[PDB]
């Protein structure tokens, strides 16, 4: 449950059910939470896709999406404006606190491994 | 939780715990302020004044339009409209309404005006395309003099009706009519000249019934749509009848956002609302107005009996939209009360102060001192007779700036003061900023104002690049999806650019990956 997950940090789900919430841990990337009708979309931003990436880097990025990736179920995508992002979907009534922390952990792990490759 | 995710806070302000209401529906904007246990302040207020009418497209389908104007008049909201904007054929209607025609007069004209015949007749205004053989928007303007469309029935009609409406408004306001600038305009019109965008701008300041006019169209040139904009800033001396005629003659619908203007401001409140009339999931994560916001401001438009019917329907639909917007509200969340108060304009602050002076005393004192200091600065600038020289500024200017500096005791107040010093219409502050551009200065407020002025300069350049380089290629028919993606990314880079370097990177990415676009990109880069 999202409110309980937030309670871990002494936070509470704001009563003004706004469509987008942003969390900033002391270390690591900002976590963007977007409300889906029946769940949440967890996203971490990696900046606009740079021009001129070497093939090996392109491969590493695309390999994040392997069904057997260690970052599973996180996915690497680009938004409509060309911003590289890692995302995962939290589904109400299925993903408990441990499941949510696991998504957050994988999003962070992916972020740390990839940011250096995007000079 | 692992070490790295031990502490976490909301990166944007979020109310926590219970809130208390500091002010309840204060003044005309119904300002409500709620503050939470962590100091976060939520501002709730009515929608901003409906000052803009936007007519997306036109032509035969515009038969219903008179119903919208009748609805605005019925609700006493037509005088509140300050500007009229129309795309393609919508410019025809916008020009008539902007000139001051009454809803009744406009209905009569619209009903016995055959827009299909008038438009079809337009005897080949493709001479424009040919003359542009020897950016684009400026080339089009430079070729109009060697084109003669003044006698075309549609243009003659628009010129005559707009002139009659303007002269009638002037005549009903004798105090205005006798003012020299107005008398000059009237004399020029009586001699046969047509109403210009500049005439409308000057008269609208005197007569609420006359509105400023914006006409935008997309002109296909070499398979690429070019955005053509006519208004008081770009084409003050162009007759509105000719602009509406040209815009209506282009063969690629102008996106509504291209008709809604960008406004730099010292706070987050929307300055005004639009009533957008049109006929008939995107995913951007952004950094760490939307179509949905535009949708809230849009009303979809639906043989004498049919005209009456379609107009009746639109009048009913617009009337309901106008009632419903009164029930809507705008909401903003701030990290502190003072920042919420800084978001309020002077009139709003006064309204809140009249109900709950205990929460506004500090903000009212700050506002009064800032206004007095800004005046002192203006007096110093104008009284200096030149801001150049071996020595930087003078004692009077320094003194005014020192007073502003003392008010900048928080990052929020510094930012507000710097944005206030950047108001584009303040000729004197603008002379000060221009005079000190690129220089190190002692005043923290002036330094912040200079940095903001530079950021605004970059944003303006980025917007021009978007319109001249990106828009035409982005909306080119048949543009492969890969190029569209590249262009969308460039638009994102341009929206966020704060330095010439960031603009250059956007241009380089297009040159290196796009498969005349590349030419225009290299042109802007140097």
């Amino acid at each position: 449950m999202i409110d309980t997950w937030l309670a871990q940090w002494g936070l509470r789900l704001p009563s003004s059910n706004d469509a987008t919430l942003r969390l900033q841990p002391a270390e690591g990337p900002e976590l963007v939470m977007e409300r889906l009708e029946g769940g949440w979309l967890f996203v971490v931003e990696l900046g606009l896709v740079p021009s001129g990436l070497p093939l090996g880097v392109i491969l590493q990025l695309l390999q994040v999406n392997s069904p057997f990736s260690s970052l599973a179920p996180v996915k690497l995508a680009a938004d409509d404006a060309g911003r590289l992002v890692l995302w995962a979907e939290a589904r109400d009534g299925v993903d408990d606190v441990d499941a949510l922390n696991r998504l957050h952990d994988r999003l962070r792990e992916g972020h740390s491994r990839l940011v250096p490759l995007l000079e | 939780l692992p070490e790295s995710v031990s502490d976490v806070r909301f990166s944007s302000p979020q109310g926590q715990g219970e809130s208390r209401t500091l002010t309840d529906s204060a003044g005309p904007r119904q300002i409500t302020l709620r503050q939470f246990e962590n100091g976060v302040t939520e501002l709730q207020l009515s929608r901003p004044p409906l000052t803009s009418l936007v007519l997306s497209g036109g032509g035969a389908k515009g038969a219903a339009y008179p119903g919208a104007m009748l609805a605005l008049e019925e609700k006493g909201m037509l005088d509140g409209i300050r500007s009229m904007s129309g795309s393609s054929a919508g410019g025809i209607t916008a020009a008539l309404l902007a000139s001051g025609m009454s809803p009744a007069a406009f209905k009569t004209l619209s009903d016995k005006m055959d827009l299909i015949s008038l438009l079809d007749s337009s005897n080949k205004k493709l001479k424009l395309f040919q003359h542009i053989s020897s950016g684009f928007s400026e080339l089009l303007l430079n070729v109009l003099p060697r084109i003669d469309s003044r006698a075309e029935p549609l243009e003659r009609l628009l010129r005559d009706e707009t002139r009659k409406a303007v002269l009638g408004q002037i005549a009903t306001h004798p105090e205005v009519a006798r003012q020299p600038t107005v008398a000059a305009i009237a004399s020029r019109l009586q001699s046969g000249s047509g109403v210009t965008f500049g005439d409308l701008d000057r008269l609208s300041a005197y007569i609420p019934q006359i509105k400023t006019l914006n006409i935008t169209g997309t002109a296909m040139f070499e398979g690429r749509p070019q955005l053509v904009v006519f208004n008081a800033s770009h084409t003050p001396d162009l007759e509105v009848a000719q602009a509406a005629h040209i815009s209506g003659s282009f063969p690629i619908n102008v996106p509504v956002p291209e008709m809604i203007d960008k406004n730099f401001d010292s706070g987050p409140l929307r300055r005004n609302d639009n009533l957008i009339l049109e006929f008939e999931k995107g995913w951007v994560v952004g950094v760490p107005e939307g179509l949905e916001e535009l949708r809230e401001q849009t009303v979809v438009v639906p043989p004498d009996e049919i005209k009456a019917h379609l107009q009746e329907r639109l009048q009913e639909r617009v009337g309901e939209h106008l009632e419903k917007r009164l029930q809507a509200s705008e909401r903003h969340t701030f990290a502190s009360l003072d920042e919420a108060l800084l978001a309020l304009d002077d009139s709003m602050l006064t309204s809140v102060a009249q109900q709950n002076p205990e929460i506004t005393d500090g903000a009212v004192a700050f506002r009064q001192k800032a206004r007095d200091a800004f005046t002192e600065l203006t007096v110093a600038i104008v009284s200096a007779n030149g801001l150049a020289g071996r020595l930087k500024l003078d004692e009077a200017m320094r003194s005014a700036l020192q007073r502003l500096d003392a008010l900048a005791d928080t990052p929020e107040r510094l930012a507000w003061l710097a944005a206030e010093l950047n108001h584009a219409d303040n000729v004197d502050h603008q002379q000060l900023l221009d005079a000190m551009r690129g220089q190190t200065v002692q005043s923290p407020v002036l330094a912040a104002a200079l940095a903001e002025a530079q950021r605004r300069k970059v944003a303006v350049i980025a917007e021009n690049i978007r319109k001249e380089v990106i828009f035409p290629s982005l909306y080119r028919p048949g543009q492969p999806d890969s190029n569209v993606a590249l262009l969308r990314r460039a638009e994102e880079q341009l929206r966020h650019a704060t330095s010439p370097a960031e603009i250059n990177q956007a241009l380089n990415d297009i040159v290196d990956n796009y498969s005349t676009t590349v030419e225009m990109a290299k042109a802007w880069r140097n």
